[PDB]
């Protein structure tokens, strides 16, 4: 683990408040000693792990897409068809009439169906694949430091996903996603 | 010494975990009393008769047979609507059906007479399918859960059909909330 | 012996102070003539009742659901009589309690401790000085709600009025 | 028509199902409406009109006295009047029979036959109680097994 | 359960008042959703 | 003559936000509901 014993590992705890259940046993990324309902103790953590990592994954995307569109970028011949409203529920809708989120649906289903779901059932069968990997480096851009870019991406998905949540509150309430 | 699925309840002795899909419920112990053997042919048989019934439901309203008889979407309008001479064909047939496939042993006393007769194996494997023991046992569970969740979402569909007179698919489609 | 609660009443045989909140009161002697651990499982599950009782009275008062007509908890009840919903909080209320049957025989036969279900799904109570002095708490409030509950119904009734309105 | 005519035509039937109403309606006259009196003798007279429409539309012939009366002869016209309940009977009586059949020699054959006839040993009744469904060709293999006829020198008798 | 009450619970005047009370409702009910049958229908 | 029909169960319908009300709808609907 990148700076393990004060970022992340065994005797780390993010919010003191709470005692570092034993289950947290430092050897996941993104462990800072924060179970105070002790799921970990039943829960399966592979199965787990690579929950939050999807979760944060889809969180940062949907940050990026929400704040584009808000901003008001869109792209080549999107607007005739959708439409010029910049709100993100009047987006989704005319999409999802239009079908481009069925498309999206259906093809994210797929590599759910032909990807993740057989790799989540290795790695919980023991595989030895670490949870979120699929092989997409390209750009080759974590060799250097794999374990810096594996807490890296867990920390950015967490806040992400918390950003994500609190944008679609906000634009419930005053209808800005800032909620400024 | 507790059941698993039920923790406050001990665990039903006669259920040792060997059968899939064994999780130690059994509240009511009906297992002391009956034959886990028969118990499991029975699970089985209701569980892939409720598949091919919940698969009947949602089919048969999108895809007919020709003709005014088998022109039904609602199921149990098919059921009155369908020739009566078929029906009794169909009748007849599971009878022979059940009389074969069960070797002519098809009573409590006599079921299993036979040591090599195994709960829930009536010699079927037209495909052979199941003669790996590598996903030999996957499948066993598989089949279980199945029949368990086709159980209750055909009771679901029945009589969520009996409240709304209308199809599965066309009361999900048009919701009408129960008014007396 | 004399009971630590009542000085002047002799300590119940049945109560030697074992149980949670057991402070020696039994006056009347039902524990010697019927099953503690029964007694116990009937009290826990009245006070469990009861508890949340009182918050769905609070929580009834201050909110209701947008689909559900808005109206004092006591009027619920007899809406809800003739509307279905109070039949299928009964009908599922039953289902538990036929597994409750189950759990009650194996109390009896000493296979479980009077109203521990093994329902810690946030794992509050895994340390036992902590679960001794939760358990302590849980009959407390228990009994402080069971005596609670029927002081919200009854002033209801009396004054027409809920209790959050009538506390101004 | 055997020897009577249909009872869907018949003005003695018609007459009793008159009969019938008009004393419900006599009944129903000193009751409020939508008291519970009066919706009991409502669906009093439904029942009367559905269950003389019903007679009247099964086929059932009547006589003189404006009654159905039965044909149990074997004709094939009448035979939802005797044979088929006489089948449905003859199977539920059959299955009664071969199961208690059963329960009994399975008794026999236990450590206190006597304790498991007055304390039954109720999930080996259940057993043959499922068993009896198929009572007929399990009794006629009984009977050619000869399992259940007994031989005359094996049964007790009194002397001459 | 206790095995000596299930065992009282197995007597036989018990099991006879239980099956024949089953029985009754049973034929109780068939009269009641489908009475004044006096034949078989055909 | 006798051929299987296909019939199409969707017509014009939609999740939500269709011209059908659909189960979804439903719930969105009371949740939104005013007393
Ligand atoms: C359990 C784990 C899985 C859980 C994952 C789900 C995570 C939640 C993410 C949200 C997804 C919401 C699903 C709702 C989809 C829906 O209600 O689905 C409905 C839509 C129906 O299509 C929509 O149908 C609409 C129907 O329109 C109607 O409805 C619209 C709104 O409903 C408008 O009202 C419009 O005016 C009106 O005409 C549009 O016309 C378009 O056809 C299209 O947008 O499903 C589609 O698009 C059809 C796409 C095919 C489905 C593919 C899914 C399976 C993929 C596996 C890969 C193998 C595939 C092969
Ligand atoms: C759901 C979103 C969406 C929609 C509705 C459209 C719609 C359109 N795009 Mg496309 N486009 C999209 C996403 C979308 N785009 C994205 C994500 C990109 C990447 C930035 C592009 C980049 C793009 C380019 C570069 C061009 C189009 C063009 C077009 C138009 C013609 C394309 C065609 O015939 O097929 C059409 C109106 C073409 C256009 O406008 O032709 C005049 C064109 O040149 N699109
Ligand atoms: C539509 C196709 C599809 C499929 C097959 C999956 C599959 C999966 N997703 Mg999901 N997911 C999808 C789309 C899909 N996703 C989309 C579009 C998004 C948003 C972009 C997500 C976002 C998402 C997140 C954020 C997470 C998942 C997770 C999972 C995994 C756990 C769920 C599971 O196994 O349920 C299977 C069902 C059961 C175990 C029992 C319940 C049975 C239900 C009632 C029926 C299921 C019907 C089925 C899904 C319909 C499609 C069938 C078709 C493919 C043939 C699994 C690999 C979780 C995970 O652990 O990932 C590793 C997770 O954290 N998904
Ligand atoms: C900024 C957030 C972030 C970070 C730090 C990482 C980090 C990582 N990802 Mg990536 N990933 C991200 C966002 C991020 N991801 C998103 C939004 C998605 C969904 C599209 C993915 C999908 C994804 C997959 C499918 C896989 C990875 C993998 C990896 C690892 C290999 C190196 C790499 O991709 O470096 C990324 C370096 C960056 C600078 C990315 C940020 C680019 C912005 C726009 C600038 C590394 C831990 C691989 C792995 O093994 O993971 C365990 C792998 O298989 N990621
Ligand atoms: C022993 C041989 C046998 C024979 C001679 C028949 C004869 C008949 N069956 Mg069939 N039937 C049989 C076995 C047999 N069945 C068995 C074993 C089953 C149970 C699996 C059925 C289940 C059955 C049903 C459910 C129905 C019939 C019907 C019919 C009639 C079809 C008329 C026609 O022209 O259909 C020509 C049509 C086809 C050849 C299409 C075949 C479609 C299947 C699905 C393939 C006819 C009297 C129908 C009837 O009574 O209609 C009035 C009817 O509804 N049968
Ligand atoms: C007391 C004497 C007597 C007896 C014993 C019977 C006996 C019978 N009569 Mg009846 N009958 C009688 C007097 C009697 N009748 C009189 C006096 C009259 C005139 C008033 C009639 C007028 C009459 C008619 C009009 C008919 C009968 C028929 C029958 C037979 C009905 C069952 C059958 O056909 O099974 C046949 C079935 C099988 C052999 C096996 C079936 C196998 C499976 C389970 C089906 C049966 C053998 C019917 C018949 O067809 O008789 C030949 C019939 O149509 N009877
Ligand atoms: C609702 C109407 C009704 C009612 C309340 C009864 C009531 C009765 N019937 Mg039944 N019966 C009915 C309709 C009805 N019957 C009809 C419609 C028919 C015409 C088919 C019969 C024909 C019939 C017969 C032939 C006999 C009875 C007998 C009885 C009595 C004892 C049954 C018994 O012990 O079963 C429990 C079952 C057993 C103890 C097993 C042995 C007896 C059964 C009936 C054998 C069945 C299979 C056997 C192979 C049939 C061969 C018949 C042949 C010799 C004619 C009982 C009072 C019996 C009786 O009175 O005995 C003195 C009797 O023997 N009934
Ligand atoms: C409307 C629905 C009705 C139509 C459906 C038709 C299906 C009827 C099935 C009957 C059945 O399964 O019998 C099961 C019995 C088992 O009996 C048992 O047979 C046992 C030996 S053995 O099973 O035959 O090996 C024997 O010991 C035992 O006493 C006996 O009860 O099978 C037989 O013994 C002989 C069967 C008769 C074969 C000819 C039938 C032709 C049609
Ligand atoms: C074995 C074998 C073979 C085979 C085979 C075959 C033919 C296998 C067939 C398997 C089938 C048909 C399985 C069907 C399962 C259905 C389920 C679980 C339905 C659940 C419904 C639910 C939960 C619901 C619901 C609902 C309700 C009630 C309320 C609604 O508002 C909503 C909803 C609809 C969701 C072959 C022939 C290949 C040979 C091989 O050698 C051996
Ligand atoms: C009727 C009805 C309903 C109903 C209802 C319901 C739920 C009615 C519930 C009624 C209840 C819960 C009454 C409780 C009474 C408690 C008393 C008197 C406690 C006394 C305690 C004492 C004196 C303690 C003393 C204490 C002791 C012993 C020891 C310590 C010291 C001391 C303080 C002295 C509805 C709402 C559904 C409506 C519907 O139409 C039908
Ligand atoms: C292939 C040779 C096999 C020989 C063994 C047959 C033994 C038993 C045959 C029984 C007679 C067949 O049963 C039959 O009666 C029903 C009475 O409603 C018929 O009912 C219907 O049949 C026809 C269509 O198929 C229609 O034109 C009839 O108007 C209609 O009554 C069914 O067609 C069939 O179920």
């Amino acid at each position: 683990l990148y700076k393990e014993g004060s970022l992340q590992g065994k005797g780390v705890n993010c919010i003191p408040i709470f005692k570092r259940p034993d289950s947290l046993k430092g050897d996941a990324v993104g462990d800072m000693g924060f179970d105070p309902f002790g799921f970990s103790s039943w829960v399966d953590m592979n199965y787990v792990r690579e929950a939050e990592i999807k979760h944060g994954r889809i969180a940062m995307l949907a940050f990026a897409g929400i704040v584009v569109e808000v901003l008001g970028i869109k792209a080549p011949g999107a607007g005739k068809i959708l439409g010029s409203s910049t709100d993100i529920f009047e987006i989704h809708n005319a999409a999802v009439e239009k079908g481009s989120m069925g498309q999206i649906l259906l093809w994210c289903g797929f590599f759910e169906m032909t990807a993740g779901l057989p790799a989540m059932q290795q790695m919980l069968e023991g595989s030895g694949r670490t949870p979120g990997d699929f092989g997409f480096d390209p750009l080759g851009l974590g060799k250097k430091d794999f374990a810096q870019m594996q807490i890296k991406e867990i920390q950015n998905g967490r806040l992400a996903m918390l950003a994500v949540s609190g944008m679609v509150h906000h634009a419930l309430i005053n209808g800005k996603v800032q909620g400024l | 010494e507790k059941s698993a699925s039920v923790p406050f309840l001990s665990k039903p002795e006669k259920l040792d975990g060997s059968m899939a899909g064994d999780v130690g419920f059994d509240p009511l112990g009906i297992s002391y009393f009956i034959d886990v053997k028969w118990l499991r042919e029975a699970e089985l048989k209701h569980g892939r008769i409720c598949m091919l019934a919940t698969a009947g439901i949602l089919v048969q309203e999108v895809i007919h047979l020709p003709g005014p008889a088998f022109s039904s979407k609602f199921a149990l309008d098919a059921w009155s609507t369908a020739p009566r001479g078929g029906m009794v064909q169909i009748l007849i047939a599971i009878g022979l059906i059940e009389m074969v496939s069960n070797r002519f042993a098809i009573t409590a006393t006599d079921m299993f007479a036979n040591p090599n007769r195994k709960p829930g194996d009536l010699g079927f494997d037209p495909l052979s399918l199941g003669a790996n023991p590598a996903t030999r046992a996957k499948y066993e569970l598989s089949e279980v859960i199945h029949g368990r969740a086709a159980m209750m979402g055909l009771s679901g569909m029945i009589h969520q059909m009996i409240v709304s007179k209308q199809p599965v698919i066309d009361q999900l489609l048009n919701f009408k909330p129960v008014d007396a | 012996d004399f009971s630590a609660a009542v000085p002047f009443l002799k300590r119940p045989s049945n109560l030697d102070g074992t149980l949670a909140g057991d402070v020696g009161f039994d006056p009347l002697g039902f524990s010697d003539v019927f099953d503690l651990r029964v007694l116990r499982e009937a009290e826990l599950k009245h006070g469990r009742f009861a508890m949340l009782a009182v918050l769905g009275f609070l929580v009834q008062e201050v909110y209701t659901f947008p689909f559900f007509p808005k109206m004092a908890p006591v009027d619920a009840h007899d809406y809800f009589v003739t509307q279905g919903g109070g039949s299928q909080i009964i009908f599922w209320i039953s289902f538990v309690e036929i597994f409750g049957v189950v759990a009650l025989f194996e109390l009896i036969q000493g296979k479980r401790d009077a109203g521990d279900f093994a329902f810690d799904p946030l794992g509050l109570g895994k340390d036992e000085a902590t679960l001794a002095r939760y358990k302590v708490a849980e009959i407390k409030h228990a009994r402080l709600a069971m005596i609670a509950i029927g002081g919200f119904i009854h002033q209801f009734w009396v004054t027409k009025q809920t209790v959050l309105e009538q506390l101004g | 028509v055997a020897g009577l005519t249909p009872c869907k035509d018949s003005k003695d039937f018609q007459r009793r199902l008159d009969g019938s109403v008009k004393k419900l309606k006599t009944r129903l006259a000193k009751y409020e409406k939508g008291t519970p009196p009066a919706l009991a003798l409502e669906k009093q007279i439904e029942r009367t009109q559905a269950r003389f429409e019903r007679y009247g539309k099964a086929g059932l012939l009547c006589g003189t006295d404006g009654l159905p009366h039965l044909i149990t002869d074997g004709r094939w016209s009448h035979s939802g009047e005797f044979v088929i309940p006489g089948l449905f009977f003859l199977y539920i009586a059959g299955w009664i029979g071969w199961v208690g059949r059963s329960y009994v020699l399975f008794a026999r054959e236990s450590d206190k036959p006597t304790e498991k006839e007055i304390i039954l040993d109720v999930p080996a009744a259940l057993s043959f109680v499922s068993t009896g469904f198929i009572w007929p060709v399990s009794a006629f293999k009984e009977f050619t097994s000869g399992n259940l006829i007994a031989d005359e020198s094996e049964i007790t008798v009194s002397p001459r | 359960m206790d095995s000596n009450f299930l065992k009282y619970l197995s007597t036989a005047p018990v099991l006879l008042t239980v099956w024949l009370s089953f029985t009754a409702g049973l034929v109780i009910e068939a009269n009641r959703f489908f009475p004044d049958m006096l034949y078989f229908p055909m | 003559d006798s051929m299987i029909v296909f019939e199409n169960p969707l017509g014009k319908c939609g999740a939500y936000a269709s011209s059908c009300h659909t189960f979804l709808d439903e719930m969105g609907d009371m949740l939104k509901a005013t007393p």
